[PDB]
């Protein structure tokens, strides 16, 4: 049961074909890009990123979540072609300027409360 | 009912009540419920469904003829299933009366374009999808209109906080601006104003 | 610990870190990195100035309110000095000048002004101390530079026992003079150099003030690679696309760079050191209008 | 009722179109136009001298805050907190406790200018008198850090005003 | 006719003090109008009238040359004006504060004083609350 | 009734002043600290106490709708005077 | 001596020219733009000051931002920061700009202009009065006036 | 026209809120308890969902 209405796919597998595509399209995007905008960065590791981006939402098992992050890439894609963003809005994806965020029971023990 | 006392008038919502009926008997597919509102305002509860048969009846029937687009907005919810609820704000120039028309839909469910019908719904429906999330299908170009670029989340829900996720500043190591957590060197203070001893009794609901 | 230094917050713009640092000659290359990194996590940091508020302008967005105070102070008077580090906890020397004014000689700026503060800052109580002199610095060297470098580190380690002595190698960055003054030129393969990044030695510098252990220890900053002076050069001007200070430096910039496996470096202190091939791009595209030089290991 | 603004007809005789012709080719518009601000160059400017001349205002003009005092010289607060509950931009902040002689007086009382909207309602919650908007505008800083206004702050500046704010008060109480 | 205003000229400069005083007012000031005097501050700034000017003209300031501790024959700023001819100068009022004086309390300033941005008389924002939690002493005897 | 701290710094009438060891003094060393000279508790506490032959006695702190709201005090305990909640001005019995 | 003299004299003449002549470009962000213009009216009249009213970018002395500084507009206002000549200052107009003000506690407000460039001299109100504003200039041009740059570098 | 897919609802990925604040958080559900100060029951009709205290620190400047 629990009959819902898509959005753009009907089960799982359009889902991917439309992932594939946007990754696809991203993976050529990322050089040009970053001659473009006059990047410090590498391809390799760009193109690293947008890796690291579509692995983290690997767990999803809807196929209208999917799509609809499917619709987010895009836009974000059609804003980075079309340079609407700044060198800013790109360089915000790697954090180069945020400390970095220790994960032991040590370390969050003696900075502070924070688990 | 003495001067301070707002006036009222009995005229408009007879003719608000039965311009609601008649809708409602021409379109029983759609819509849902009819209301006429003490300040005599009148609403229309529809099924998502019916938005562009609605709405395109309203702007060519002869007798409604609503033809100007006043305002489409979203309301969210949490406490419901559908999560949002859609409104639509429509002006008659040849009657001089105004209908308002409501839809609901949840985080996944899409909602039909109005842009063929009313031509103002563009930017509209880019801000109720930048500011809630909603998604609108068959939109020419659907995309944010208000929040900046690469923006996650959106805030006018009722979930989203105040102040936001991540802050801006300039960095001389870099030089360029960056996005970091937010920190408030003053927290906002939250005020609990909310009194018991209820004010309207004719409000009051079952207890259940 | 006095309560009011116990650090709080999540270490960001408005958080408290619990350090208090003076930061001697704040307004060069070295000493916005260094004011930067502190006033980032929340520290407050004391500048002392000589030059017009106008040069110490772009020190202003780097703190939350109240965080960054400026006050005047000169090297040949001790009650500025007093008065400047009296209520820090943390010191840094970045006091420096490349060139001999009429004023200020190498004696003046390395030896004197270095002591001063140290000793100023040891009978106000202030817990750590932090001094900058080159890897070069040795007493027989050729160079006044490093023979007044050598007599500061040493008369410095005399008057504070538990500072921290620093040694960079010819330091490069944005706003550096290695890669600004060889591109500035539009001889070499006998000399090899160690350059070090910028935000390597600010975070060492910041490691350093948080590191217990190192306390009476010196460090030695270094790059990665070893180039000598001739390809090093070549690779510069190929950055740049373009075809290929009076007596002091010129001498120092032909001299070789000494090696030092058994004083502590970078990697110590938990930094991984950035190779020159990333930011030679960073430093370089403004000079403007691929194949890596070579090195020896 | 309506009017229209662009509904003439030109007319096409003759004479009017020579007359329009004559406009074209002698550029009378212009020269009208000319002549207008040639007239109004030849009267006197609005400008003050400023500093030495100052623009009018009103004793119901919202400038810098201050605390005020009784005449017997005890401050007026009594650390109600309606104006830090009515402040639309939270830029009040009020901490109180009791005094050695037992008076409900304040120990904190912070107002953030750069948070301050200057819309005045705290001078208008306020039952006693005590916060108000004096008439000061001319007090611009060098530097963030001086515009976070303190209790001390605050009683010094209505010491500095209680003059002028007093005259103004007796001038305008009686509206409201 | 020009007569007419060349003798108003000259007027002007005889009503400072001869050509010293016009000078004086013309590089200070910026304006050679004579008025009626209205009344004299302690700190010498000297405040005219002229009616027959239009409404924002009609009142001003001459400003003293020297105030609390500073030289201010050329930096002068209006916060030098103190409240009771603020008052009357910004035209709050019809009422001089010499024809009638504001009302005298023990704590009004006696000296009033100017912007002090960017002076060591400035004020720096501070916590006026006194430490919230109070921390344990240890004993300065030993336990063994 | 300005104090001043056994270091050198001003006591405010809230009764606030760094202690030795705190870092937080920098900010008042080349500048000054504003505090106010007119203590409140003092001015009040030279009031003279008004003698009026009525058990219950009215204040609004003078000037009418310029002052404070209107209380009542009781007179009626002999031991200490009445003192309004909002000016601190005390009334008291013709005692004797 | 004289040399002592001569720089100081040479640093006046320079401090009197910089004052005299001071070309604002403005940030007309939000309605503080509006007191802004109405200090170029007639009755206050930047101009008699010297002051040029909309001087471009690229000759331009002293930046005036006059509105509320959001996140999407930042990285813009910065660029146009470091494309001036380098003697520049900055004034924060208004309680937008001098800490985020009425919008202090928003997602999409930047916590006062200094978090980007640095301030020379800060406004407030909302909005400050045109000649609140006029105020704040004069007393930049003061401060432009006490400063020593000969001095500084003949000491050094 | 309709999936009829059978899976529980997941939106975690499309409400932007950062990693660290969604599985670190642990948020209460109830119905507030009236004030004691008071007889009103007027605030004791609705469920409140309010997330874990965090820390709370003392700004260096104005306290
Ligand atoms: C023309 C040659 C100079 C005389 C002149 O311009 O008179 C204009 C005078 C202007 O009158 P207005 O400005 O309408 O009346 C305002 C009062 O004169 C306002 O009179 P006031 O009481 O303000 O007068 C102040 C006085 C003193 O003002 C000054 O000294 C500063 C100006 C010095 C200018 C040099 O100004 C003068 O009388 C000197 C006029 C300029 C002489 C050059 O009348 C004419 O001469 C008309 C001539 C035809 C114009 C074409
Ligand atoms: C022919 C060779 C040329 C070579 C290059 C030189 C360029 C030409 C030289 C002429 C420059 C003009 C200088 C005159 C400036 C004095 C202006 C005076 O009126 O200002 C007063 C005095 O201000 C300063 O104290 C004056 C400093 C000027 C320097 C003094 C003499 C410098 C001459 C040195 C020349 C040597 C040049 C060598 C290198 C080429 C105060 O006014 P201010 O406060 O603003 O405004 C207040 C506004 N109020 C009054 C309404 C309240
Ligand atoms: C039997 C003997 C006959 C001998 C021949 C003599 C006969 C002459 C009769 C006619 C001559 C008049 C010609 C003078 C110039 C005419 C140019 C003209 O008319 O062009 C105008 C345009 O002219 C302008 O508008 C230019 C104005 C630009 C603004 C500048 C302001 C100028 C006004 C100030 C006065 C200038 C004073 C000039 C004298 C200078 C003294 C040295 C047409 O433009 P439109 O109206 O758009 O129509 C065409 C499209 N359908
Ligand atoms: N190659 C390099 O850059 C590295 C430099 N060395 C040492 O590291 C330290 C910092 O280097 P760096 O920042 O690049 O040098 P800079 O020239 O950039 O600045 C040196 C600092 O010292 C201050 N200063 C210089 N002279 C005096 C003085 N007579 N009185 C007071 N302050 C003075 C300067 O202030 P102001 O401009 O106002 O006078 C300035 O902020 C220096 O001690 C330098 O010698 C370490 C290894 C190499
Ligand atoms: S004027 Fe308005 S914004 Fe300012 S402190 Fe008073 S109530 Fe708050
Ligand atoms: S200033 Fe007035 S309103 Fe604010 S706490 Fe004091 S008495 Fe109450
Ligand atoms: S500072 Fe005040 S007046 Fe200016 S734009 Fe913001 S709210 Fe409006
Ligand atoms: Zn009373």
């Amino acid at each position: 049961g629990t009959s819902v209405k898509p959005i753009f796919s009907r089960d799982m597998n359009e889902a991917k074909r439309r992932v594939r595509e946007l990754y696809r399209a991203w993976y050529r995007e990322v050089p040009n890009t970053v001659h473009l905008f006059q990047l410090d960065i590498s391809v390799k590791q760009g193109r690293d990123k947008v890796r690291e981006m579509f692995m983290k939402n690997a767990h999803v098992t809807d196929p209208r979540v999917v799509d609809l992050l499917v619709i987010k890439g895009k836009m974000e894609l059609e804003e980075t072609i079309n340079v609407w963003k700044q060198r800013t809005h790109i360089m915000r994806f790697f954090h180069e300027t945020e400390a970095p965020r220790p994960t032991d029971f040590l370390s969050k023990f003696y900075v502070g409360h924070d688990p | 009912t003495r001067p301070t006392i707002r006036p009222r008038n009995d005229v408009v919502h007879k003719q608000l009540s039965a311009f609601g009926q008649y809708v409602a008997e021409i379109l029983p597919k759609y819509v849902q419920q009819v209301q006429v509102s003490c300040f005599n305002e009148l609403e229309i509860f529809i099924h998502p469904d019916g938005v562009i048969p609605v709405l395109t009846f309203l702007r060519d029937h002869t007798n409604a003829q609503f033809k100007s687009l006043a305002d489409l907005t979203a309301v969210d919810v949490p406490t419901r299933q559908n999560r949002f609820e859609i409104v639509y704000n429509l002006l008659s120039l040849r009657f001089n009366s105004r209908i308002r028309v409501k839809t609901y839909t949840d985080e996944l469910t899409p909602i039909e374009s109005s842009v063929t019908v009313y031509k103002a719904a563009n930017w509209y429906e880019r801000e109720i999808w930048d500011m809630f999330g909603v998604f609108f299908a068959n939109h020419p170009d659907l995309r944010r209109i208000l929040t900046d670029y690469g923006f996650e989340g959106h805030p006018f829900r009722k979930d989203f906080p105040l102040s936001g996720y991540v802050e801006l500043r300039y960095d001389d190591e870099v030089k360029r601006v960056v996005a970091e957590p937010v920190e408030l060197a003053q927290e906002f203070r939250k005020f609990d104003l909310n009194s018991p001893w209820e004010a309207f009794p004719a409000y009051r609901q079952p207890p259940e | 610990l006095h309560h009011a230094l116990i650090p709080h917050g999540k270490g960001g713009r408005s958080s408290v870190s619990g350090i208090v640092a003076t930061v001697f000659g704040a307004t060069g290359f070295l000493g916005r990195y260094v004011v930067n990194h502190l006033g980032r996590m929340g520290s407050q940091v004391i500048v002392p100035y000589r030059c017009e508020p106008y040069d110490t302008m772009h020190l202003r967005p780097m703190g939350d309110l109240g965080q960054i105070i400026f006050m005047e102070w000169n090297g040949k008077d001790k009650d500025s000095i007093r008065k400047v580090v009296e209520h820090s906890n943390v010191v840094i020397n970045l006091v420096g000048r490349e060139w001999e004014t009429k004023n200020f000689d190498f004696e003046d700026v390395f030896v004197k002004i270095p002591h001063a503060i140290a000793q100023v800052s040891k009978e106000a109580g202030v817990e750590k101390l932090i001094h900058i002199s080159h890897l070069n610095a040795d007493i027989k060297s050729p160079s006044r530079y490093l023979r007044s470098k050598a007599v500061g580190e040493k008369e410095v380690r005399a008057a504070f026992p538990e500072a921290t002595i620093i040694k960079p190698s010819d330091i490069f960055g944005r706003e550096d003079r290695f890669l600004n003054y060889f591109a500035s030129m539009r001889l070499g393969k006998e000399t090899v150099k160690q350059p070090v990044y910028i935000v390597d030695v600010s975070k060492g510098i910041i490691n350093a003030i948080k590191d217990p252990d190192a306390k009476g220890k010196t460090f030695a900053f270094v790059g990665p690679n070893r180039y000598l002076l001739f390809d090093l050069v070549q690779y510069i001007f190929a950055v740049a696309y373009r075809p290929f200070t009076t007596r002091d430096k010129v001498e120092r910039v032909h001299m070789s760079d000494m090696t030092l496996p058994h004083l502590p470096g970078l990697e110590d202190l938990g930094i991984q050191a950035t190779p020159l091939e990333l930011k030679a791009i960073e430093v370089l595209r403004r000079h403007r209008t691929v194949k890596p030089a070579k090195t020896v290991n | 009722t309506y009017k229209f603004v662009n509904m003439r007809e030109p007319s096409m005789d003759m004479k009017s179109v020579t007359d329009r012709a004559a406009q074209t080719l002698l550029w009378t518009e212009l020269v009208r136009g000319l002549g207008m601000t040639l007239s109004y160059l030849f009267r006197e400017p609005a400008t003050i001298n400023y500093p030495f001349e100052k623009g009018p205002l009103s004793p119901r003009f919202r400038g810098e805050h201050a605390l005020r005092r009784y005449p017997s010289g005890e401050e007026r607060c009594i650390a109600c907190k309606l104006c830090e509950a009515v402040c639309p931009a939270q830029a009040i902040t009020i901490e109180a406790e009791p005094r050695a002689d037992g008076s409900r007086r304040t120990t904190r009382y912070d107002i953030d200018m750069t948070k301050c909207i200057y819309c005045g309602f705290c001078q208008e919650a306020c039952p006693v008198d005590a916060i108000v908007e004096g008439p000061n505008f001319e007090f611009s800083t060098e530097t963030h850090e001086e515009l976070l206004y303190n209790k001390e702050k605050l009683l010094n500046n209505g010491d500095k005003w209680e003059a002028e704010i007093a005259a103004n008060i007796q001038a305008d109480y009686l509206y409201r | 006719e020009l007569v007419q205003v060349l003798r108003r000229g000259l007027q002007q400069v005889s009503g400072h003090g001869g050509l010293r005083g016009y000078l004086r007012v013309l590089f200070r000031a910026n304006d050679v109008r004579v008025g009626t005097l209205v009344g004299e501050d302690k700190y010498g700034n000297k405040y005219y009238e002229d009616n027959k000017q239009f409404f924002g003209r009609h009142r001003w300031v001459i400003y003293t040359t020297e105030m609390n501790g500073r030289d201010t024959f050329w930096d002068v700023d209006g916060s030098m004006v103190p409240p009771e001819w603020h008052r009357w100068l910004h035209c709050m009022t019809d009422d001089p504060p010499t024809t009638k004086p504001p009302t005298a309390r023990k704590y009004i300033w006696t000296n009033h004083k100017f912007n002090v941005s960017g002076t060591p008389q400035q004020y720096v924002p501070y916590s006026t609350t006194r430490k919230k939690i109070q921390e344990w002493v240890p004993p300065s005897t030993p336990y063994k | 009734g300005v104090r001043t701290s056994p270091t050198g710094e001003k006591v405010t009438h809230t009764g606030q002043a760094y202690d030795d060891g705190d870092y937080r003094r920098v900010r008042f060393s080349d500048r000054q600290k504003e505090v106010n000279e007119n203590f409140a508790i003092d001015l009040i506490a030279e009031q003279p106490v008004s003698e009026v032959g009525s058990r219950v006695i009215s204040c609004d702190g003078g000037g009418g709708a310029l002052g404070h709201p209107r209380v009542y005090i009781n007179l009626d305990k002999e031991t200490k005077t009445g003192t309004c909640g909002y000016c601190g001005l005390q009334f008291r019995q013709p005692h004797h | 001596s004289r040399g002592e003299y001569v720089v100081a004299k040479l640093d006046d003449l320079v401090n009197w020219a910089r004052r005299s002549s001071l070309w604002p470009m403005t940030f007309g962000l939000a309605c503080c733009a509006v007191e802004m213009m109405h200090m170029a009216a007639p009755r206050y009249d930047m101009d008699r000051f010297g002051v040029v009213f909309r001087a471009s970018p690229r000759q331009s002395d002293v930046m005036i931002v006059a509105g509320t500084l959001t996140n999407k507009m930042a990285p813009a206002l910065r660029k146009v920061y470091d494309q001036m000549p380098e003697p520049r200052y900055v004034v924060s107009m208004g309680s937008c700009a001098n800490g985020g003000g009425y919008y202090h506690y928003s997602y999409s407000v930047v916590r006062g202009c200094d978090r980007i460039v640095p301030v020379d001299i800060y406004v407030p109100g909302c909005p400050p009065t045109a000649e609140a504003l006029l105020y704040g200039i004069l007393q930049l041009q003061r401060k432009i006036k006490r400063e020593k740059r000969l001095r500084i570098w003949y000491r050094r | 026209q309709l999936i009829a897919v059978d899976e529980k609802l997941d939106i975690t990925t499309l409400t932007g809120v950062p990693e660290e604040h969604i599985k670190t958080r642990k948020v209460r559900i109830f119905v507030p308890a009236r004030n004691n100060m008071q007889s009103g029951v007027n605030n004791t009709k609705k469920w409140k969902m309010e997330f874990d205290t965090r820390e709370r620190w003392e700004n260096p400047l104005m306290g």
